[PDB]
């Protein structure tokens, strides 16, 4: 497991680099703390119009204005 | 005349198909199918399919017809062809003459003779190409489609290596 | 033999691309989304034999959205009568159908 | 025909309503015939491999019989289920459409005139 | 060619002999053109002239069968004054079989085609009478 | 329906009659087959772009890929035929009549 | 079928916002802050009615509230706004990031003379709630009555009477 | 061929057919057919001789043409319906093109002309796959589109397949062409009952697959591809002659055998729909099939043809061939008629 | 439209230069089939189809289904690598490696 | 225009539903000149 790796690194370093880069491509997004922020930035990007809701009378979490406190915020993206 | 540009490109498309389908030689047939692929790309580009038209250029013409002309150059090195070509050309221009003098025709289906600009949408898509987003959704929504296509391509590699070996 | 493995296992292998009124990327509607939704909600569950006769109005509206044959035939009739009246001289186009009015917004 | 009946719950060999039905007995003559077919398969399996037909591989003959009886029991359960579904749908459709299934007036043969044809 | 059969069967038997003869001739000509098309398809003739000779031969053979069939059937319906009678098409089918034997220049093929085509045309008349269906619509 | 669909269908039928009437070469048959595929690509693409049917935008690519893989298989068969007789003439492929 | 009902040319007359798209993009964030309410009333009406003909008056309120937005810029801060949208207008993609100091001068003059705060990153993309007096459309698709479904299966499943009844089989 | 590669390729043949059977989208139907054809081409070129390359080329051309016609039918359906659901088609032109494409994939007459050539060109195991497993996917597509199948087209294809498959097998001495024309006639019987009752279509398909797999397994077990090599079987394995006798009498539909079961039920479903002439002429035309089956039973089991001297060497060696499921298939292909009402499990 | 003008101008300049080069000096009086090349062309075609599957990735990274997208992207590049590894180990990449 | 034409209902919908349908390109620009038609239907596609 150690002589084999040195043998293939001496003979075929292109393939050793290929399997190492591919293995780091596979396993490292599951170990990265910033993989969550990729999803958050993609869902925080407003391609569509934010179609407003009819105020039935009881929606305390939905704002009446963009500059109201309630609603989803992007302070994490300005700060990071 | 310029409002009929997709129609004119489609006429050139049928003329190219009558060109190679009359089968003069597989190299001139390859050339006719190349010219047809280019003008069909132009049709697709004029309906707003930029990526699909560039796939006709990159994959159909630049990938597959290259291999066709390659195999043809490795394998290869009339009156029926010319009569068949003028037959298909006269059939196509009789179709053109009828659907232009009548603004309607019926070969098997009913066809309008107006310029094919009339059917389009009158809005916008914002900050995306809808065709690009639907092709991008192959990785998000088309998981089973990715699986069956990639498995068929791997099997295609294996099948070509089996049948070309002779052992 | 349509073995309905997708409904049996609860997996969605290909229902997503099946209709235009399904969930699209970025909520992009098809041009005939309302007509297809009306025809699907009409014909749902009643079987194809009853759907041929009982949902004919929604299906004809949806086919005419998809191919626009009646619309193009009507535009053919209007444009042909207009060309006949231009040739007879019994009509003149207005300035807003000639390009002399500097559009709205 | 009945393919929309078993389409709300697909790929069920025996649905849950099939358990309302009495199962086939183990002395069902159809099931005994399927066991006989397993015994015949065991005899042909000895015959084509040139084994002594009745004597060789009694474990194999018994697994032939057992496997055919095992598959055939569930096949008979599904058979009886599908004919029960057929009759249930028939009776529910007749009960829901009385205008299509009227009660015909039965006449006795004192009123019924039949033409006589002499054999002479 | 479904309208060819319709314009054959729309006319009553023993009423208009020339148009019944022409309609049966056209049915025979269409069948001969189909046979000629598959004949020059699956068996390549040695020339274009041999191909059009085979096409004209098969088309005129089947058209003469149809012509003499419709003529003999309508004349037998006129002289017997029985339009709804399969014996008329029995005689017409035997006349068409004798025509098929005369085109192939043989008597045995003529008698065999007389018998089988006469019984076939009699069965077609009986099926038109009692409403027998060959391509029956699914009903149950 | 719209006027371009007439020509794309007519292109399909022209390449269909080319593929259903061989002259001599197997390669010309494969070219007519891929012309049929090209016209199916164009017709599918014009429908899907006209309808704004977003998820079917990936459909013609799939239609391209599979069929070009099919074309690859066809070329390989042709080559093995051409490794038997020297040409790709369809009249050499008649051993199976008996 | 029926005659389509179009509003007249008098019912479509409104005082237009005759400014270019760089002017609009330069004023966009303060416009989304200040003209929030009639815009969201119009877009709620536009997604609920699914018909532009039913949304004209609200749309006119949009075209009434935008102009009052620009006049209040024209009365107070015409020159920093002009210097800012000119710099926006130079660019081919009309970048905000090329124009940050003219933006800072415009935001300074607007926050001083009018008290308007520019919205933060994320605020104008929020889904808000709108209080309307118009009723909810009960049938916006104008759908007719759906066909009645087929009767379901019910009842206990009894065995088949005398079996399969297939020609001579008793089971 | 590498055995691992053989297993992956056979699983890919199975996967293509299974994708056809389980998918609700027309593109995945078409993908299943493409995957199936691509994977089955090496099974036909397994032995690498010019007859297999010719058979694979003819198979490729017919199945590729059918695949393009299928995709055009799908595309016309998308025009006139805006959707991709595998259900009835919404245009009669698309219905005609899809019925033609599926008839070409089945090799139904007058698209039958590849089936004896391709079956003769390939080994017995790959012709077993071609005549049994490759019918399964197009029959399932025909099953789902039957509300739009034109009646006159499918019945024309059915009777034309039954007549042409009957007359085609009369002239044959090669066993693979006999099985191919027998296949053409049995597919005609399957499509004739399709619009009336597709459960009887499934019954005829299953009984045909059992009997055809039995006959191919007997031919593989005796290494016989001709009538005259099959006639040596009595002097080598006399039980195999009894098995080919009972299986060929069953494929002729003679009661009390199991192959009487489909056609009887098919007639039982065609006369309920007031079609009397058509199952009558179909059953009389199947006597042609029974005639060349009887020819094979005369040459193999009911007479003893002359053998050769070298046969005495083969008396000293037992059959080491895996005759997989051959006693089970032989029993199911012959003794299943008392269990005829089991067909309701196919509903 | 500007693109069609540019393509027409490039084609016209190329045809004009070719017409000059074939008709300006007119003023003065004065193979066996190789299986290996076919196999590398078919390997190009198959990997080019696999590339056509890989081409919407810069747009596919913009999705909100990133776990599925990353899985399918790595699976397609992996199947391209398995195609190459099968081509390698079965001596398909030999004498033109 | 459509006064001489018998049986013509001006503004007759081709749809059975009375729901608003998004206007087609030929419905809006059908009676206008070819420059406006070409702009509104191929301007974004042909732009650069
Ligand atoms: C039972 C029927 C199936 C038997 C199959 C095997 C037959 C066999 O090999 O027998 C040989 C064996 C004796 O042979 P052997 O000496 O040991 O060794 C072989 C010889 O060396 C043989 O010598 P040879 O091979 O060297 O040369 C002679 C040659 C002779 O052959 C020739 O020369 C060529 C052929 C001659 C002309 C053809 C004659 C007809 C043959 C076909 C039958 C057609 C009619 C069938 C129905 C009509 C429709 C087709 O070949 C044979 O004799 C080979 C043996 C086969 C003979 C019998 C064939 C039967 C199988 C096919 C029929 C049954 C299945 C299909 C039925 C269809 C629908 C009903 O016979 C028996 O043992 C018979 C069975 C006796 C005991 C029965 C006990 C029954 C108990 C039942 C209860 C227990 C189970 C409970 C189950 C339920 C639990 C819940
Ligand atoms: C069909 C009607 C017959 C037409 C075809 C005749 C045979 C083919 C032929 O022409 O071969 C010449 C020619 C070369 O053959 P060849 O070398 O002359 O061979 C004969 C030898 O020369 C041998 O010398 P030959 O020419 O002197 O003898 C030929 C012999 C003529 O026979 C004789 O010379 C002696 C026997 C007298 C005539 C037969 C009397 C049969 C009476 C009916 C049975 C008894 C019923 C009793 C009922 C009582 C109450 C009514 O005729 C036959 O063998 C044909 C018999 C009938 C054929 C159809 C049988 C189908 C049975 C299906 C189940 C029922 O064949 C070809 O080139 C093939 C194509 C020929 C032209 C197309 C065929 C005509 C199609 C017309 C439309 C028919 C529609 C179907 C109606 C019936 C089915 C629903
Ligand atoms: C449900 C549908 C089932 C369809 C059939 C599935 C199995 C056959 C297909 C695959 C195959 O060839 O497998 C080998 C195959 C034997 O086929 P073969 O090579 O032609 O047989 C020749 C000798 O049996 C080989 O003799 P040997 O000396 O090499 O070894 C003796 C062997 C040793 O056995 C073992 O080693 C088994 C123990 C290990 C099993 C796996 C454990 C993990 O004994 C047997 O296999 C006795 C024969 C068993 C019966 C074969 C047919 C099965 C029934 C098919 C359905 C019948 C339905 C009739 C309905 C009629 C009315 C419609 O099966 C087995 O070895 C095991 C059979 C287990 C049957 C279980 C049935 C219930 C399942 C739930
Ligand atoms: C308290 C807990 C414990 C209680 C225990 C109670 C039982 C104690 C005793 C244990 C044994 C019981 C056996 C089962 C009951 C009796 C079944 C029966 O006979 O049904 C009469 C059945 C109908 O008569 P039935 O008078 O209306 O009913 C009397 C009972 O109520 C019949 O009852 P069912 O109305 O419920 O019957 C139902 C239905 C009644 O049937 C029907 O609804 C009519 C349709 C029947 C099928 C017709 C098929 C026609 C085409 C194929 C012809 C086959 C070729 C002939 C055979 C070739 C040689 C192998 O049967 C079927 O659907 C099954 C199909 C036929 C199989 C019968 C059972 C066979 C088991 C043993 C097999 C051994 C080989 C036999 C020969 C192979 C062929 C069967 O008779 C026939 O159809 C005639 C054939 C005779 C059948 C076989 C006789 C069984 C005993 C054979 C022993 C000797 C074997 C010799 C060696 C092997 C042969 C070489
Ligand atoms: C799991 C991660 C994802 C893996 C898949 C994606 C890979 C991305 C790169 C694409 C590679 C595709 C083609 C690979 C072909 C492998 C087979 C091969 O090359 O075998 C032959 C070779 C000996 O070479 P030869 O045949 O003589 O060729 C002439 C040159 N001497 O034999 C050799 O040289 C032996 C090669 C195999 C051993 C290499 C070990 C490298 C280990 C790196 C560290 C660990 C990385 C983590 C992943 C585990 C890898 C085992
Ligand atoms: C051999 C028996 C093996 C049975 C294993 C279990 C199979 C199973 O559960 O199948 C479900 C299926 C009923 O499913 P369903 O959706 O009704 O099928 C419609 C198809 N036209 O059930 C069936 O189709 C059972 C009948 C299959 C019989 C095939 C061999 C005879
Ligand atoms: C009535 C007129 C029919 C005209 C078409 C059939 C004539 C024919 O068979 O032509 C022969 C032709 C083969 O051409 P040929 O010249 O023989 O080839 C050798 C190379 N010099 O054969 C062919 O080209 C075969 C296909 C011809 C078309 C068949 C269908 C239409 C004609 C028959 C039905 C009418
Ligand atoms: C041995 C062979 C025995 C064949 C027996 C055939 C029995 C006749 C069945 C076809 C027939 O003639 O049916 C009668 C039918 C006319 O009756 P009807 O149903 O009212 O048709 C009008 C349609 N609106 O007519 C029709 O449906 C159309 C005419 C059918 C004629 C069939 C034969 C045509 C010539 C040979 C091909």
């Amino acid at each position: 497991v150690a002589a084999f790796l040195k043998n293939v690194w001496a003979k075929e370093p292109v393939l050793v680099a290929s399997f190492a880069i591919a293995g780091l491509a596979v396993i490292l997004p599951t170990l990265s703390p910033y993989t969550k922020y990729s999803l958050m930035i993609n869902r925080a990007t407003p391609y569509n119009y934010p179609v407003p809701l009819r105020d039935d009378g009881n929606m305390p979490d939905v704002p009446s204005h963009p500059q109201d406190p309630q609603g989803p915020s992007l302070e994490w993206l300005k700060r990071l | 005349m310029m409002t009929y540009i997709v129609f004119i490109l489609s006429i050139i498309f049928v003329m190219g198909f009558v060109g190679f389908s009359s089968k003069p030689s597989p190299i001139y047939g390859g050339l006719g199918l190349i010219v047809s692929g280019g003008v069909g790309c132009g049709i697709v580009l004029n309906f707003g399919g930029s990526f699909l038209g560039l796939m006709v250029f990159l994959i159909y013409l630049g990938g597959m017809m290259v291999v066709f002309g390659y195999t043809t150059a490795m394998a290869t090195e009339n009156k029926v062809v010319l009569g068949t070509f003028i037959t298909g050309l006269l059939m196509e221009f009789l179709m053109v003459y009828y659907v232009l003098k009548d603004k309607e025709v019926e070969i098997v289906f009913k066809f309008n003779g107006m310029g094919d600009w009339v059917i389009y949408d009158t809005g916008d898509s914002g900050f995306f190409s809808e065709e690009a987003m639907g092709i991008a959704a192959l990785y998000s929504y088309g998981t089973w489609l990715v699986i069956v296509t990639g498995w068929s391509l791997l099997i295609g590699v294996v099948v070509i290596m089996e049948i070309t070996r002779g052992n | 033999p349509f073995f309905d493995v997708q409904k049996k296992l609860g997996v969605d292998l290909d229902h997503w691309m099946t209709i235009q009124s399904a969930e699209q990327p970025h909520r992009i509607p098809a041009r005939c989304h309302a007509f297809e939704k009306e025809w699907i909600e009409c014909a749902h569950g009643i079987g194809s034999i009853r759907a041929e006769k009982e949902c004919k109005i929604e299906f004809e509206d949806f086919r005419e959205c998809l191919l626009r044959q009646k619309t193009m035939k009507r535009l053919n009739a209007i444009k042909r009568q207009r060309d006949k009246l231009i040739k007879e001289g019994k009509y003149t186009p207005p300035p807003h159908h000639s390009g002399q009015e500097d559009l709205r917004p | 025909m009945m393919t929309g009946r078993q389409a709300r719950a697909p790929l069920q060999f025996l649905p849950d309503e099939a358990r309302s039905l009495p199962p086939p007995k183990l002395t069902d003559p159809r099931l005994a015939y399927i066991g006989f077919l397993g015994y015949c398969s065991g005899l042909i399996d000895n015959a084509i491999r040139r084994r002594p037909v009745l004597s060789a591989g009694l474990h194999r003959q018994f697994l032939y019989i057992t496997s055919f009886v095992f598959v055939g029991y569930y096949l008979l359960k599904r058979q009886d289920y599908m004919y029960a579904v057929r009759d249930h749908d028939m009776f529910s459709y007749i009960k829901s459409h009385p205008e299509d299934f009227p009660e015909k007036d039965k006449k006795t043969y004192r009123e019924v005139f039949e033409e006589f044809h002499p054999v002479r | 060619a479904k309208t060819l059969l319709h314009q054959y069967w729309d006319i009553p038997e023993g009423t208009e002999c020339h148009r019944k003869t022409y309609a049966a001739t056209s049915i025979g000509g269409a069948s001969g053109l189909v046979v000629s098309a598959y004949s020059v398809a699956l068996k390549t003739p040695t020339s274009f002239l041999e191909g059009v000779a085979r096409t004209g031969r098969y088309t005129f053979t089947a058209a003469a069968i149809g012509a003499i069939f419709g003529l003999t059937s309508c004349i037998s319906a006129q002289v017997r004054e029985k339009p709804d009678d399969p014996l008329n098409y029995l005689i017409g089918g035997c006349a068409g079989g004798l025509t098929l034997g005369a085109r192939t220049r043989s008597y045995g093929i003529g008698a065999a085609a007389c018998a089988y085509m006469g019984l076939t045309a009699a069965l077609v008349k009986m099926g038109q009478l009692e409403g027998w269906k060959v391509f029956a619509e699914p009903k149950v | 329906m719209s006027l371009v669909y007439m020509n794309i269908m007519m292109a399909f039928t022209v390449s269909l009659t080319g593929l259903l009437m061989y002259r001599s070469h197997l390669m010309s048959s494969l070219l007519c087959l891929e012309g049929m595929m090209l016209s199916l690509f164009i017709l599918a693409t014009l429908m899907i772009l006209n309808s704004h049917f977003t998820l079917a935008s990936m459909m013609p690519i799939i239609l391209l890929v599979f069929a070009a893989c099919e074309a690859a298989l066809g070329l390989s068969l042709l080559v093995m035929v051409s490794n038997t007789y020297g040409t790709d003439y369809v009249q050499n492929l008649n051993l199976l009549q008996c | 079928p029926g005659i389509v009902e179009l509003p007249s040319l008098e019912d479509l007359k409104v005082q237009e916002v005759k400014v270019s798209s760089s002017v609009l993009k330069a004023a966009a964030h303060h416009y989304g802050a200040q003209c929030d309410k009639p815009n969201k009333e119009f877009m709620l009406c536009r997604w609920e009615e699914k018909d532009p003909r039913r949304c004209l008056e609200e749309g006119k309120l949009v075209n009434q509230c935008a102009l009052e937005f620009f006049r209040q810029i024209k009365r107070h801060c015409a020159e920093p706004f002009t210097e800012y949208w000119t710099c926006i207008d130079y660019s081919g993609l009309q970048l905000f990031r090329r124009c940050r100091k003219e933006q800072a001068q415009f935001d300074k003059c607007v926050l001083d003379k009018l008290g308007w705060v520019r919205p933060d990153l994320g605020e104008l993309s929020k889904v808000t709630k709108v209080k309307t007096d118009r009723p909810l459309p009960e049938n916006p698709y104008h759908s007719r009555a759906r066909p009645e479904p087929n009767p379901e299966v019910e009842g206990d499943l009894k065995p088949a009477r005398h079996g399969s009844r297939l020609f001579f089989w008793t089971m | 061929m590498n055995p691992i590669i053989l297993i992956i390729i056979l699983m890919t043949v199975m996967l293509g057919t299974i994708i056809v059977m389980i998918s609700t989208h027309w593109l995945l139907i078409w993908i299943g057919f493409e995957m199936n054809m691509l994977a089955i081409i090496p099974i036909m070129m397994k032995k690498h001789n010019p007859r297999a390359t010719e058979a694979s080329t003819k198979y490729f051309l017919t199945q590729s043409t059918a695949s393009m016609l299928l995709m055009m039918a799908i595309i016309i359906n998308l025009m006139f319906s805006g959707q991709w659901t595998v259900m009835k088609l919404f245009n009669p032109m698309a219905s005609m093109l899809m019925t033609m494409a599926l008839a070409m994939k089945l090799g139904m007459a007058p698209f039958h002309f590849w089936v004896p050539e391709v079956t003769q060109g390939i080994p017995l195991s790959s012709g077993l796959i071609l005549l049994t497993w490759q019918k399964l996917a197009p029959m399932s597509v025909l099953y789902q589109i039957l509300p739009s199948i034109n009646l006159d087209l499918i019945l024309t294809l059915s009777i034309l397949s039954i007549t042409i498959g009957g007359w085609g097998g009369l002239n044959q001495t090669q066993l693979r062409k006999i099985m191919a024309y027998s296949s053409i006639a049995h597919m005609g019987w399957m499509t004739a009952v399709l619009l009336y009752n597709p459960t009887m279509t499934l019954l005829n398909l299953i009984i045909y697959i059992i009997m055809t797999s039995t006959m191919f397994t007997l031919f593989m077990a005796n290494s016989t591809t001709t009538t005259l090599s099959l006639s040596h079987t009595w002097n080598k394995a006399p039980i195999m002659t009894i098995l080919v006798l009972i299986t060929l009498l069953s494929m002729g539909g003679l009661p009390p055998l199991s192959g009487f079961m489909p056609k009887w039920m098919i007639i039982q479903e065609m006369t309920k729909n007031d079609s009397i002439i058509l199952p009558t002429l179909m059953a009389i035309t199947a006597l042609l099939n029974l005639y060349f089956y009887m020819r094979l039973t005369y040459s193999t089991a009911l007479t003893m043809f002359p053998s050769t001297n070298n046969m005495k060497m083969k008396w000293q060696f037992p059959t080491t061939k895996r005759m997989t499921l051959l006693p089970t298939m032989t029993v199911l292909s012959t003794m299943l008629l008392p269990l005829t009402p089991i067909l309701s499990i196919l509903e | 439209m500007n693109l069609m003008i540019t393509l027409l101008t490039n084609f016209t300049l190329a045809t004009l230069l070719v017409t000059i080069a074939f008709w300006l000096p007119q003023l003065n009086v004065y193979l066996p089939f190789s299986m290996k090349f076919f196999l590398v062309a078919i390997t190009f075609l198959l990997f080019d189809l696999e590339i056509a599957l890989l081409l919407p990735l810069p747009w596919a990274s913009q999705t909100t289904n990133l776990n599925t997208m990353l899985t399918m992207a790595l699976l397609l590049i992996f199947l391209l690598a398995v195609s190459l590894a099968y081509e390698w180990t079965q001596k398909g990449l030999e004498w033109t490696e | 225009i459509m006064k001489d034409v018998p049986g013509w209902k001006v503004g007759e919908s081709v749809f059975h539903t009375t729901r608003w349908v998004t206007p087609m390109m030929g419905e809006l620009y059908g009676l206008r000149t070819g420059e406006e038609i070409l702009s509104s239907t191929y301007g974004f596609i042909w732009y650069t």
